[PDB]
């Protein structure tokens, strides 16, 4: 009859679709462009601002803003433009008619959840909605009731252990390393080889280079010695104008910064050693079952060899006699959406929704008690 | 009281359910009754009931069970039994329902003289006969453009097929034009081949509803017919419990395998293939599948399936059997593969004419397509086996639909159809030692039909009441809607089953737990069996039935990966295979959801149409001609729901009389000044004298109603007076006989 | 964010 | 009963003695009682006889002196009319129905008894004037 909308705000991609189907039918970058140059021609259809695939198409003349930085929504009018575009232009469905399910990272400020509810009820008039933790949804997607989720998109990285369907909130970790701040580093190392990508439009090109050519070394010192000692490792890529650029050790050297955040000047350990510290914060009965399932989720885990590097150094840190297993389905970029698509369709979930009546009675406050 | 010296009552007995006792000495108000038997007994009246009274003997044997004053299990059973054994009448009006006991014998009651006698009559005047139902449908279709339906129900073998057969023959006789009836009959051996299965209780249990529509031109000549089917059991294709078979056609096909044509199929014997093997019993006593194959192909040929197509059918069915033998080796927890040059899959790919490498690939992977980007990913051995089995089930249900379409092409006639009369053969309520997803579905269907029947009877009686201008409220309506909402509604048993299929690490243990948390004390109709965490009990209209959870997640799962269908559609070897599919939301649906949707289309058909019911009973298991058993029939009347129909009419006003015939009967009671030449007001007075409560009887304009007790009083009091009158005359007449004996004394 | 970070 | 009555009754009783011992059988007791103007039912007759068993009812013999208390005990129209009007209301009664009820209900009689009492009272339609027949059987 009526089937929930499932929308994942993320950073970078918005991905959205109807509950109970196989893959998101709208996916596009969450990016708002405003034109910065003087417009010369008259009678043009020239437009206030552009969203998503429009802004990618015209990006040479636009300034591009991301309205979400480290899973926190920083600008609200931009975000409303992105949601408006999602429902009317991408899905072409009136939000009065469909419950909505919205996704978020853990330990981010409560004002984010409050204002994200207030906008959905008051401007869209969505009849009911819910806000869900990204990591939880990856287990629904991967068919497990137990595991430690390692999740990284653009923006926030976080670990959440889950055991038999119970969360373990004191062990949750959050890390700001992933995905954007890899690219902002890749621009600086490419400057060392004599290319300068400064503008916000050039950043999208560096992001595409990162998606195509980077990979994680099994041993970081062996491959730096090798690529110092050869050109065998070295690959060249064609910029949008037809120039060609050649990239050597920089291509493995960039995603290594996930495992040694001191490269960009962070304090914390890398993803393997927050994963291990997260399992260490759990009680000793469960640990054998957390080591047996590590579910990797979100796009920044897509680099080739990131699973095998994870398995190798966690096996170095772990006690010798337990199997470490890393689970990394090729789907994983969409896991959070697929998990939400399953969850929003369960019959047992239909009592969970915040309904408009409860909001009208109790105000934006309700979200914190009812959700998570 | 009603209990007196030489009253009669029924007492319960284990070897025949009920036996008749005389009341040896009267009851006075507790602990015991003194009872005399066809020898002598004293019986504990126990917390609490009196034993049921027995009706006065004039009522017994009269056509309509509602005429009986006392309505209860043993009076019903007795009336059926004395009619069946002593009279050898097989048909009986329970209310609107025709009850038809299977005689296991041929009878002269069918023929054109009888048909002409029934033509034009009302139901009431002639004794009950199946023609008396067909005639009602025929005339109501003449009265009103509304289509009519006839609904025939019970465990198969009760003879629902023969009861439809005669209704059609009636239509063919009363008006003529043309061959269609014989053409309709000739379809049955293919429908019984594809759609019937051995079940632990029975053979040739049909597992699907079948609906035949007979169309009429404006002058009610038969045009022709079209056949529909519903509620097909699918899980049987891939799963059987002990002592069940798969659908007959698989075994007929296996036993044929030595024949010349099937040599190419590489068919084995039926214990070889995993889909036939599971049941335990390839063979049946007295049904020999090799001979049945001939009947099947002959009926195909009369219905003019080309012998080109007939081979195609057996190709597909052999495809399914061969498919089930394909077996997987798991090579990760998350991944599996088919062991190289697997022989079953090779033979399957030959038969289906597809690339072995593409089948072998698609069986083990599934494809997930985002807008721009596509990922081919492995699946668990568990999912690979679920997928394979959902493919077998989807082939079979399409093949069944295609065969039924070709039979429609044979039956259809082009002259436009003014209106139609439709005949529904549908299985009855089902209960076994063990109950499983098949029984759960069958019992849900029967509850929904029983609701629709309750509605129709309530409507009819309500309209008759206001025809007689009595207030309506006196007829209560008994409503099973709260049980339907238990099964179908949101957070129902089915809705939680469909949830637990997609839930991660779902299992029947967790499913049963979800049931208990949701319903256990929130409802009155749902109960947990005391000793088990694995079963649950639903109180149906007919009985409590206990279901085992342990199967339902295996059986409820269908999902079919589009890749595997596209591979089959690509097959160029032969035309029937791509023809089946010729036609993505549906491919997700679970078997429970498909069944629930098929049932809506059935109810939407029947609500269009005004029903007449038949019920069928199978009085003895061993097919002994004209024998009856209390202990079987008491079960079957519950299964067919005659007993609720009766007890719901036992409350109410079961008995009805003309003022004319009541007065004619009971002038015996009436003091000659108290008799007026007006019947109505005289009797309105007399009944006020004879029975205290107007609450027990109502004056309708032309008929008197009474509650279930009241006619017993009238016959008892009548007999009391008539006995006294006879004794008083008789002795004085013997006075004159002694005068003649004194005349003897002089002689 | 609001303090320990730019967002 | 006075001496004259007792003498007439004794003479009648002795006429029923088929053995010469001055006695009748129990089974004849009812016949003698009815012959003397009483109209007792078989139930009343059996009651005054003491509900005898088959053997003594069929072969045990009692003299007048033992019979007499029984005759006394037994001795000690509008209902008859209404009883016949049950089977009427034009004042007639089927011969078949009266025959059936007298031979099938109550203390059923033989077909010959019914033919004997019914002889000459039914017309061509098979109807009995029951007031006249009643006067006849009460005479
Ligand atoms: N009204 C009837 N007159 C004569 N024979 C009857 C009648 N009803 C049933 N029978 C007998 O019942 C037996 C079995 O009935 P039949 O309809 O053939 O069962 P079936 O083949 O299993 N059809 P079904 O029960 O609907 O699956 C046959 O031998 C019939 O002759
Ligand atoms: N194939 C790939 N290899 C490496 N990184 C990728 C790949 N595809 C996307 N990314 C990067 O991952 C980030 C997007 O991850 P995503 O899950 O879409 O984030 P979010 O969950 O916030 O939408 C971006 O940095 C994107 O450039
Ligand atoms: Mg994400
Ligand atoms: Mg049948
Ligand atoms: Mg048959």
């Amino acid at each position: 009859e009526t089937t929930a909308l499932v929308c994942d705000n993320g950073s970078g991609l918005v991905k959205a679709g109807f509950a109970g189907d196989d893959a998101p039918r709208a996916v596009f970058p969450s990016i708002v462009g405003r034109p910065r140059h003087q417009g010369v021609m008259v009678g043009m259809g020239q437009k206030d601002s552009y969203v998503g695939d429009e802004a990618q198409s015209k990006r040479g003349i636009l300034t591009l803003k991301y309205p979400i930085e480290h899973g926190i929504i920083t600008n609200w009018d931009d975000m409303e433009k992105i949601w408006h575009h999602t429902f009317y232009n991408e899905l072409r469905v009136a939000p009065e008619e469909h419950p909505t399910l919205l996704t978020e990272a853990p330990l981010n400020p409560k004002a984010n959840r409050e204002k994200m509810t207030q906008i959905m009820f008051e401007t869209f008039n969505v009849p009911a909605m819910y806000v869900a933790i990204q990591a939880v949804l990856s287990l629904y997607a991967s068919g497990r009731t137990t595991g430690i989720v390692l999740d990284s998109g653009d923006g926030v990285t976080h670990n959440v252990p889950i055991y038999e369907g119970y969360a373990l909130p004191h062990a949750i970790m959050r890390l700001d390393l992933a995905g954007r701040d890899l690219t902002d580093y890749l621009m600086k190392i490419l400057t060392e080889r004599g290319y300068s990508f400064v503008t916000t439009a050039e950043r999208e090109i560096v992001r595409d280079i990162k998606e195509k050519l980077c990979y994680v070394a099994l041993d970081f010192e062996n491959e730096m010695a090798t690529a110092a000692s050869s050109s065998s490792l070295e690959k060249s890529y064609e910029l949008p104008d037809g120039q060609v650029i050649t990239i050597g050790n920089e291509r493995f050297r960039c995603p290594e910064t996930l495992f040694q955040p001191s490269f960009i000047g962070m304090e914390s350990a890398g993803i393997h050693e927050t994963t291990y510290n997260s399992i260490m914060k759990c009680d000793i009965d469960i640990r054998k079952d957390l080591y047996a399932n590590n579910v990797m989720s979100g796009g920044t885990t897509m680099y080739p060899g990131i699973a095998d590097r994870m398995q190798k150094e966690i096996t170095a840190l772990a006690p010798s006699t337990m199997k470490i297993k890393i689970i990394a389905p090729p789907e994983r970029k969409y896991s959070v959406w697929i998990g939400g698509s399953i969850l929003a369709s369960l019959s047992t979930f239909q009592q969970m929704w915040i309904t408009k009546q409860e909001y009208d009675e109790a105000g934006p406050s309700i979200v914190h008690r009812k959700c998570f | 009281e009603l209990y007196t010296k030489y009253a009669r009552v029924w007492i319960p007995d284990p070897e025949e359910v009920w036996k008749s006792a005389e009341l040896l000495k009267d009851y006075k108000p507790d602990k015991v009754l003194q009872l005399r038997l066809e020898k002598d007994l004293e019986y504990c009246l126990d917390p609490k009931e009196l034993p049921p009274l027995r009706n006065p003997d004039i009522l017994v044997g009269e056509n309509d069970l509602t005429a009986l004053s006392y309505l209860h299990e043993p009076a019903v059973l007795h009336n059926l039994k004395v009619r069946f054994i002593d009279s050898k009448l097989i048909y009986t009006y329970c209310g609107i329902v025709l009850v038809a006991i299977n005689p296991y014998e041929q009878l002269p009651i069918y023929g054109e003289d009888i048909i002409n006698a029934y033509s034009g009559q009302n139901m009431g005047d002639m004794d009950p006969h199946i023609f008396a139902v067909a005639e009602e449908a025929y005339k109501q279709m003449a009265r009103d453009e509304r289509n009519q339906s006839i609904i025939v129900s019970g465990e198969s073998g009760a003879g629902k097929t023969v009861s439809a057969k005669y209704a059609m023959r009636y239509f063919a006789t009363v008006s003529g034009s043309a061959n269609v009836e014989e053409k309709v009959l000739a379809s049955n051996p293919i429908m019984e081949s594809i759609g019937n299965a051995k079940t632990t209780r029975n053979d040739n249990s049909s597992r699907f509803g079948k609906y035949i529509e007979i169309g009429f031109d404006k002058r009610y000549r038969i045009i022709g017919a079209n056949m529909r089917t519903y509620l097909l059991e699918k899980s049987r294709v891939v799963f059987q419990a002990e002592e069940e078979r798969n659908y007959h056609i698989f075994y007929q096909l296996c036993a044929s395998a030595a024949l010349p044509e099937f040599k190419t199929l590489r068919l084995g014997n039926a214990n070889y293939f995993h889909y036939t093997k599971q049941g335990g019993s390839p063979v049946i006593d007295g049904i020999d599948d090799a001979k049945e194959m001939v009947n099947t192909r002959q009926a195909c040929t009369l219905l003019g399936i080309s012998d080109s197509y007939q081979m195609g059918i057996f190709r597909i069915l052999a495809g399914i059997l061969h498919l089930g033998n394909v077996e997987f080796a798991s090579r990760d927890s998350d991944s599996c593969a088919i062991p190289p040059k697997h022989d079953p899959l090779t033979i399957f790919c030959d038969l289906m004419g597809v690339d072995y490498e593409e089948m072998a690939h698609w069986l083990c992977h599934r494809k997930l397509a985002t807008a721009t980007e596509t990922y081919i990913k492995p699946i668990s051995k568990l999912h690979a086996i679920n997928a394979r089995d959902a493919l077998a089930k989807h082939i079979y249900a399409n093949l069944f639909n295609w065969i039924v379409d070709h039979v429609n092409k044979a039956l259809h006639s082009t002259v436009k159809q003014h209106s139609f009369i439709g005949v529904l053969d549908i299985y009855g309520f089902e209960t076994f030692e063990i109950n499983s997803f098949e029984q759960f579905c069958i019992n849900y269907a029967n509850e929904k039909l029983q609701q629709q029947f309750n509605m129709h009877v309530f409507k009819l009686e309500q309209e008759e009441y206001m025809k007689e201008q009595i207030p309506w409220t006196l007829i209560d309506f008994y409503d099973n809607q709260p049980c339907i909402n238990l099964i179908e509604a949101k957070m129902g048993v089915l809705d939680l089953l469909d949830e637990e299929c997609k839930m991660p690490k779902g299992s029947d243990d967790t499913w049963a737990q979800k049931l208990y948390n949701t319903h256990l004390n929130k409802c009155a109709l749902f109960e947990k069996p005391r000793l088990s965490n694995k079963a649950f009990i639903i109180k149906h209209f007919a009985d409590k039935v206990e279901y085992q959870c342990e199967g339902f997640l295996e059986k409820n799962k269908d999902t079919v990966y589009e890749e595997q269908i596209k591979v089959l559609k690509s097959s160029k070897k032969f035309k029937l295979l791509p023809e089946l599919f010729q036609d993505s939301k549906e491919h997700k649906k679970t078997v429970g959801h498909q069944f629930r949707n098929s049932l809506h289309l059935l109810m939407e058909t029947l609500n269009a149409t005004t029903p007449h019911y038949v019920r069928c009973i199978k009085p003895n298991d061993f097919k002994f001609p004209f024998t009856f058993d209390e202990k079987r029939a008491v079960q079957q009347l519950r299964a067919c729901g005659v007993l609720e129909t009766i007890r719901i009419s036992a409350a109410g006003f079961p008995s009805r009389w003309t003022y004319q015939e009541f007065f004619s009967r009971y002038r015996v009671l009436m003091k000659q000044k108290d008799v007026l030449s007006d019947r109505k007001q005289t009797c309105k007075n007399v009944l006020e004298k004879l029975i205290l409560d107007k609450d027990k009887y109502q004056f309708g304009k032309t008929k008197i109603f009474f509650r279930a007790g009241q006619v017993a009083y009238l016959e008892k009091i009548r007999a009391d007076k008539l006995r006294a009158a006879c004794i008083r005359i008789q002795k004085t007449i013997r006075g004159w006989l002694m005068r003649k004996k004194y005349m003897r004394m002089r002689r | 964010w609001x303090a320990x970070c730019p967002a | 009963f006075n001496k004259d009555q007792l003498e007439e009754f004794k003479e009648a009783f002795e006429l029923f003695d088929r053995v010469g011992d001055g006695k009748i059988l129990y089974s004849q007791c009812g016949d003698v009682m009815r012959a003397l103007g009483q109209n007792p039912t078989n139930a009343e007759v059996l009651k005054v006889l003491g509900n005898p068993k088959s053997d003594e009812l069929k072969s045990r013999r009692v003299d007048f002196e033992t019979f007499l208390p029984m005759l006394q005990a037994v001795a000690k129209y509008e209902d008859y009319l209404e009883g016949f009007r049950v089977f009427d209301g034009n004042g007639k009664v089927m011969g078949a129905e009266l025959r059936h009820v007298l031979t099938t209900l109550g203390e059923k009689m033989t077909e010959e008894e019914v033919e004997t009492v019914l002889a000459g009272h039914e017309d061509s339609n098979g109807c009995i004037n029951y007031e006249a027949f009643l006067k006849h059987i009460l005479s």
